[PDB]
């Protein structure tokens, strides 16, 4: 397990949306292109193999 | 490119949908897309689509 | 919540009311089954 608590940062999806090599991604519970419009208390973000 | 011919439908929000070209809301229609190495690849690369 | 109590009978609670208000949330996200207290000892 290695959840990051991301803070002190502006949550710039713009350019991990350019971001190239990582090419599945979908939302629940959001549409997926609404990334972009909201903001959040704490950021807790995950990281695997599938 | 292949993996965001997704990104182009209608409601959809991305680069090429937010400055090239997306489809109005009430869009009525059909979309095709397939398949294209074989008359568009190049060894060492192309260079006329920009 | 704190508070200082005085009463004459002991081994039980003071009849009345109290509230709580939020302190601390943490993100710590385990699954936690069991606990212990932490006592000073000398």
């Amino acid at each position: 397990w290695n959840r990051k608590r991301i803070s002190n940062c502006v949550a710039d999806y713009s350019v991990l949306y350019n971001l190239a090599p990582f090419f599945t991604f979908k939302c629940y519970g959001v549409s997926p292109t609404k990334l972009n419009d909201l903001c959040f208390t704490n950021v807790y973000a995950d990281s695997f193999v599938i | 490119r292949g993996d965001e011919v997704r990104q182009i439908a209608p409601g959809q929000t991305g680069n090429i949908a937010d400055y090239n070209y997306k489809l109005p809301d009430d869009f009525t229609g059909c979309v095709i897309a397939w398949n294209s190495n074989k008359l568009d690849s190049k060894v060492s690369g192309n260079y006329n689509y920009l | 919540k704190h508070t200082p109590i005085i009463v004459e009978p002991e081994r039980d609670l003071p009849q009345g009311f109290s509230a709580l208000e939020p302190l601390v949330d943490l993100p710590i996200g385990i699954n936690i089954t069991r606990f212990q207290t932490l006592l000073a000892l000398h």
